[PDB]
């Protein structure tokens, strides 16, 4: 497997 | 109206708390966009004022500036660098300490978003002494930030050879391997996608996972029901594979070729191939 990044956004 | 952005920024420095909420509500609007908006947050100067407002005493003030940096930190490594360069990194491992889970919980956020970046940006993250505070997380009861800090890890493990070995040198793997653990099937996700991109790094790497016992519980959960778990253990075993012949001869070691031979007749077609494509890497030489 690859290395997996992960973004985020707040909908608040 | 472009004119709009200086006149909110301007506004973080209002005395009034629904003024101040209101500036910040739209700022964290625009930051949810792409990269071109959370640039136009940047370039009208916002970073000073949101940096400055992680010193506030109010709750409500406090989590809306998290949330402002959060969705600012989910765009380029160069506006990641630019909250970098602002100084949220010791205000944020600061928070990492706070009794108020939703402040806890938007530290981690924001966090992640920085680990999220390039190589240089996650350096940052450890530099600033990040580490042994996520790990310390790690034995939280709240399992719902114990999530945020495996999300965290993950995308600090997600750089270099160098930033894994960093969360290595913290002591993550013992509370990563004893996650493996957990009857929460969530967490039990998210431990085994830190262990993932930690075993994705070189030698060194994957033999620390071998060294903290990782192996016998990866290839217990390859009988798991939960076909996303039983995955998320495929890859990281697949990831251990790739390493030199002590490696592959550790995962043989510990029985997971016969596991991997009766994946091999799996109803789903991906466990199929992936367990085909580990069974490939653990020749030798």
């Amino acid at each position: 497997k690859r290395k997996r990044k992960r973004k985020r956004k707040l909908s608040f | 109206p472009g004119s709009e952005l200086p006149q909110m920024v301007q506004q973080l420095n209002s005395p009034d708390q629904q003024e101040l909420q209101s500036a910040l509500w739209k700022l964290r609007n625009i930051a949810s966009g792409g990269n071109e908006q959370i640039q136009a947050v940047i370039d009208a100067g916002a970073l000073p004022a949101l940096v400055q407002l992680l010193s506030s005493p109010n709750e409500q003030i406090l989590s809306s500036a998290l949330g402002a940096l959060s969705n600012i930190a989910s765009g380029g490594n160069e506006q990641i660098q630019a909250v970098i360069d602002a100084g949220a990194l010791p205000a944020l491992v600061q928070l990492l300490s706070s009794p108020n889970e939703q402040i806890l919980q938007l530290a981690l956020w924001a966090l992640s978003n920085i680990a999220s970046g390039g190589n240089e940006q996650i350096q940052a993250v450890i530099d600033a002494g990040a580490l042994p505070a996520l790990v310390q997380l790690l034995s939280s009861p709240n399992e719902q930030i114990l999530q945020e800090a495996l999300w965290a890890l993950s995308n600090i493990a997600s750089g270099g050879n160098e930033q894994i070995q960093a969360v290595i040198d913290a002591g993550a793997l013992p509370a990563l391997v004893q996650l493996l653990s957990s009857p929460n099937e969530q967490i039990l996700q998210e431990a085994l996608w830190a262990l993932s991109n930690i075993a994705s790094g070189g030698n060194e790497q994957i033999q620390a996972v071998i060294d903290a016992g990782a192996l016998p519980a990866l290839v217990q959960l390859l009988s798991s029901p939960n076909e996303q778990i039983l995955q998320e253990a495929l890859w990281a075993l697949s990831n251990i594979a790739s390493g030199g012949n002590e490696q592959k001869q550790a995962v043989k070691e510990a029985g997971a070729l016969e596991k991997l031979e009766q994946l091999q007749s799996h109803e789903n077609e991906k466990i199929q191939k992936e367990a085909q494509e580990a069974l490939e890497k653990l020749q030798s030489h």
